[PDB]
């Protein structure tokens, strides 16, 4: 069975800090 | 010298209460937990008549070994 | 013999030759035909299970081939 390639695998935190 | 043209090898798949309802093998039936007698089948497992009655009414295979359940009628 | 006591000992003896016969030759028409005659004699249905085992093994060979392809 070929695995679902997309299913397998802070900037937002940083931006929050900058803000 | 000799050469191999084909071959066949062999191996075994080497690895006990009423597994379906998990009560003790000689104990009573949890669904009714006392009128379920034990049932035996050709595939050599022992389960509760209650468990099996329900399960079979749902599906038509042995839940433990993937074979069509056959109520053992030998010696009877 | 069916339904008597002798069934168990007859089946025990039959298994012991059906083993070597299957390992010396694949499961031919002969074994399946003899069983479709005298099957209900064997109390636990062991010989039928040996025969079915050979077929399950061919299925497993197919799956192993596919699995190799997925890995590659």
């Amino acid at each position: 069975l070929y695995p679902l390639p997309y299913l397998q695998p802070t900037q937002a935190e940083w931006w929050e800090l900058l803000f | 010298r000799f050469e191999v043209k084909k071959w066949n090898a062999v191996a075994l798949w080497a690895w006990d209460n009423c597994a379906i309802c998990r009560n003790h093998i000689m104990d009573l039936c949890i669904e009714c937990q006392e009128e379920c007698t034990v049932a035996w089948g050709v595939c050599n497992h022992a389960f509760h008549f209650h468990c099996i009655s329900r399960w079979l009414k749902t599906r038509q295979v042995c839940p433990l070994d993937n074979r069509e359940w056959e109520f053992q009628k030998y010696g009877h | 013999l069916s339904g008597l006591e002798l069934a168990t000992t007859f089946e025990h003896f039959y298994q012991h030759y059906m083993a070597d016969r299957l390992l010396s030759f694949g499961s031919s028409w002969l074994e399946g035909a003899v069983l479709e005659q005298i099957g209900l004699c064997f109390p636990n249905r062991l010989p039928q299970l040996m025969l079915q085992s050979l077929s399950t093994s061919e299925e497993l060979q197919r799956q192993f081939h596919l699995f190799q392809l997925q890995r590659l």
